[PDB]
């Protein structure tokens, strides 16, 4: 029932052009100043899709190794800015990042393996800093991060996957924590967190994936769990679960494709959470990153698990076998 | 007025943030950063380092403070965090600080805790943040499954947004009959109370999930069988009233499959053509569990001696 309509002068084109114009551009303000404590990652969201439409040379790599190298703790752990304080999220998107610049060595890679490590729990999950918060979004980021680095094998990853399967649900899906209800987003960090570590065989893929394919709606647009509006970066976090599991194909690409699109400002570039609404960089990364997903001609293939460019994870050797 | 106020807005944020950074690096740990966060932090709940340092106010302050004035500084949080809640319920940094909090009190009140939850619960009954912190607190209190199977229904009868209660109705259910797949007569009980549902609305899809697990989570008995094509014709009942209802469509296919998947192929298939008329989007799906259907067929076919 809840659902958007689309309107009948939607955009139905991919502006390109316009998206990496107002990528370049962005952080030239109040959202911007407002949304420091996610620096990192907003960088990231950035960078990768800004490469994924082959215009990574329009960012400033020298800045952004600099402030990278900056937000690197005596711990080892990386914060979002400058002065903030260091977590797995801002980790992730570092290392994320010098892999797509090739510049792993920026940072000291011995202390961000002792970080990581050293925030697993005695039942195998992962908080995300000295202050214990405990969500599989962490084991994810952790095995995300180790598998850049070559290190996967610094963490108990028996453990690791005995935790995150038992945040699995009757529905199929997973939870932030054991009896945690499924959606979208934790579903792609523990099917990511399993494809990782070659667990995609305790996935109930049938089951899973039935849940997934139900949250298109008949604007064509996905949700990310029952009874909730759509929103353009489910385009990302449902269709790459399905990818990872061997059911893409389940949803209506076609329709699925108008609603990205259609979310698209024509003004402005950028992708909204829905049509019509203010675009920003996070919803930007998702709707491209969806629309690759589903075979578009002018965007990079892109990695289901690590949401980077496909070329560059073929280049670092890291590339986690999915169901099909 | 509007746009030229919250320039005002950013640079007295802008302001107060750089005044907690500063006095952090000076080791001022000291209720100064606690108003100067209360301000940023209202605001702006996800801007995780500030959290951060009211916790090492707080346990810097804890060092130095009397137990009746450390006491009187976690009251504070308490309703400072409340407050919080009330502007975004659905901050993960407002909710780990409370858990944080409330996890090393001396004394907690955790029926007041439980109290909260159902407060939020009533304003939104989908809020996964509370419920997690409902079943934390749950936790702590050593509150027993069957009280908080009382609490799932009835959430699920007063109104209808129910995929939250059904879940934790699916993690309440195993525990009270915890083996190392429900018991007969507990899975019959719930079977009885999902067909309410679904009946009662049946665009409710969280009832139909929930039914569809229940059709996994337990060779028929008498009494089984004889509810499963009760149910079967109750689906049917209601494909005459709902026709585009694909819910009823896909649960009448599973049923069959539930009593005789080779007995029932006929009509399997044909309902197979229907609901793929009805629900196209999910056509591909259909296609592949008709498939995997008809592929356990030839097998239960193969089995014959
Ligand atoms: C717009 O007010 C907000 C609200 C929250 C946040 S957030 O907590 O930092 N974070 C990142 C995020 C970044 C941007 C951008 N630029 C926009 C939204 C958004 N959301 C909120 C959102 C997205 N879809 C619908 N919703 C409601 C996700 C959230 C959690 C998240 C972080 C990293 C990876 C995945 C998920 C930021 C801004
Ligand atoms: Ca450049
Ligand atoms: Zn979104």
């Amino acid at each position: 029932q809840k659902d958007v309509t689309i309107k009948s002068d939607a955009p139905d084109t991919l502006l390109l052009e316009k998206h990496a114009d107002y990528i370049a551009s962005y952080g030239s303000d109040y959202e911007y100043c407002m949304s420091e404590y996610l620096r990192m990652s907003g960088v990231y969201w950035g960078l990768t899709v800004m490469d994924l439409m082959g215009q990574l040379h329009r960012m400033n790599k020298e800045e952004i190794l600099v402030f990278i190298k900056s937000c690197q703790h005596e711990c080892g752990g990386v914060s979002a800015s400058i002065g903030h304080d260091p977590h797995l999220l801002y980790t992730l998107s570092a290392v994320q990042i010098l892999t797509l610049y090739d510049s792993i060595h920026v940072i000291n890679v011995d202390k961000v393996v002792a970080y990581v490590q050293s925030l697993q729990k005695e039942d195998g999950s992962f908080a995300g800093d000295i202050w214990g918060e405990i969500d599989t979004r962490f084991s994810f980021c952790a095995v995300a991060t180790l598998a850049l680095l070559g290190k996967l094998d610094a963490i108990n990853v028996e453990k690791a996957i005995e935790f995150v399967l038992s945040c699995m649900n009757f529905d199929g899906g997973f939870g932030c924590r054991p009896g945690s209800e499924s959606h979208a987003g934790q579903i792609y960090c523990c099917t990511g967190f399993l494809a990782i570590t070659s667990q995609l065989h305790q996935v109930n893929s049938d089951l899973l994936g039935w849940w997934l394919c139900e949250r298109q709606l008949p604007s064509g647009g996905l949700n990310g769990r029952p009874e909730k509006l759509p929103d353009v970066c489910y385009s990302w976090w449902v269709l790459a679960s399905l990818k990872i599991i061997g059911r893409l194909h389940w949803i209506d690409r076609e329709k699925l494709r108008s609603f990205i699109l259609a979310c698209q400002d024509e003004e402005t570039g950028g992708f909204a959470d829905r049509p019509g609404d203010m675009v920003d960089p996070f919803h930007t990364l998702f709707g491209i990153a969806g629309l690759s997903l589903l075979g578009e001609e002018q965007i990079k293939p892109v990695s289901p698990v690590f949401c980077m460019p496909e070329e560059v994870l073929q280049r670092v050797n890291v590339q986690p076998e999915l169901v099909s | 007025a509007k746009r030229l106020e919250r320039e005002q807005k950013l640079k007295l944020y802008q302001s107060a943030t750089q005044a907690v950074f500063q006095k952090r690096q000076a080791g001022e740990l000291d209720e100064s950063v606690l108003e100067l966060t209360s301000q940023i932090l209202g605001a702006n709940p996800d801007f995780a380092t500030l959290w951060n340092c009211r916790r090492e106010v707080l346990q810097h302050l804890e060092t130095e403070k009397s137990p009746e004035e450390s006491a009187a500084l976690v009251k504070a949080e308490l309703g400072f965090l409340e407050s919080c809640l009330r502007v975004n319920p659905k901050s993960y940094g407002t909710w780990h600080h409370r858990c944080w909090l409330l996890s090393r009190l001396p004394e907690p009140n955790w029926a007041r805790e439980l109290e909260l939850c159902a407060r939020f619960l009533e304003a939104d009954e989908r809020n996964f943040h509370c419920w997690d912190y409902r079943r934390f607190v749950a936790a702590q209190a050593a509150v027993a499954p069957a009280e908080e199977l009382a609490f799932t229904d009835s959430l699920i009868t007063r109104n209808f947004s129910n995929y939250s209660s059904w879940h934790y109705r699916s993690c309440l259910l195993p525990q009270l009959h915890p083996q190392p797949r429900l018991p007969e007569n507990v899975l019959l009980k719930e079977l009885e109370l999902v067909q309410n549902a679904f009946f009662t609305d049946p665009n409710d899809q969280s009832a139909w999930f929930y039914h569809r697990w229940l059709l996994g989570a337990g060779e028929l008995s008498v009494e089984k069988s004889t509810v499963l094509q009760s149910e079967l014709e109750s689906c049917k009942e209601l494909q005459e009233l709902e026709p585009e209802n694909k819910w009823c469509l896909l649960t009448i296919i599973l049923l069959m499959r539930a009593l005789d998947p080779l007995l029932y192929e006929k009509e399997t298939l044909q309902y197979f053509s229907t609901l793929k008329a009805v629900d196209p989007m999910r056509a591909a799906y259909l296609d592949d569990l008709r498939s995997k259907f008809l592929l356990e067929n030839s097998v239960l076919k193969m089995e014959y001696a």
